[PDB]
């Protein structure tokens, strides 16, 4: 992402800080949520096997 | 805020170093300049490169300090050679934003470089 | 006196700015200028349908 000299943050949907500029070294780094999901258990009948 | 400058350190006389003006974004300008200032002395213009490419050099720094500009990283560079104890100072770089016909440079931050055998 | 200047006074207002893909302002709409502009502001789009 190209940042103007006077810009600090970024927000695509206007409530999430998508990007940020490091105060020490003036470079621009983007930020992504780590990970998450659901766990599903595929199984046949417990009567059949385990 | 805009521009900040970092790099370099203390080196014994007879060495070399590289000073960098870390990029703070793509800005319009026409003259990237370098001074060094030491306590008890005024801010002396030591180096200056132009948008055209004119490398101004002061008489006490010719042949030892050189300027380059990297458009790929937008950053200015100063390669320093054959250091002397008179070079002990804090170094700052101005830009050439064209305010009101020209002015309001941005050397607000610089790097301390001390040249001594100890 | 060919060199000249023009003076205007700012007032509180509710603009609607259209940031382009590079973060540079390219257009704006005055919400309280004419009713069509109010519809543009409340629809959050630059072109309303019939
Ligand atoms: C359940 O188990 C019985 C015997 O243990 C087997 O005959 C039957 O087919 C099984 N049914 C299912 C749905 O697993
Ligand atoms: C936006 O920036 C890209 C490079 O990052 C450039 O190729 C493109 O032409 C720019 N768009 C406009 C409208 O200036």
């Amino acid at each position: 992402k190209k940042f103007l000299p006077f810009q600090q943050f970024g927000r695509d949907i206007a409530d999430t800080t998508d990007a940020v500029r490091d105060p020490q070294t003036l470079e621009i780094l983007d930020i992504t949520p780590c990970s998450f999901g659901g766990v599903s258990v595929i199984t046949p009948g417990t009567n059949t096997s385990n | 805020v805009q521009l900040q400058e970092s790099g370099g350190g203390l080196v014994q006389p007879g060495g070399s170093l590289r000073l960098s003006c870390v990029a703070s974004g793509s800005v319009t300008f026409n003259s990237m300049g370098w001074y060094r200032q030491a306590p008890g002395k005024q801010r002396e213009l030591v180096a200056q490169i132009t948008a055209g490419g004119d490398t101004h050099y002061a008489d006490s720094v010719k042949g030892r300090f050189t300027i380059s500009e990297h458009r790929g990283k937008n950053a200015v560079y100063l390669e320093m050679h054959s250091l002397k104890p008179e070079d002990t100072a804090v170094y700052y770089c101005h830009l050439q934003v064209p305010f009101l016909g020209g002015g309001y440079d941005y050397w607000g931050q610089g790097t301390q470089v001390t040249v001594s055998s100890g | 006196g060919a060199a000249a200047y023009y003076v205007g006074y700012l007032q509180p207002r509710t603009f609607l700015l259209k940031y382009n893909e590079n973060g540079t302002i390219t257009d704006a709409v005055d919400c309280a200028l004419d009713p069509l502009s109010e519809t543009k502001c409340t629809l959050k789009s630059f072109t309303v349908e019939k």
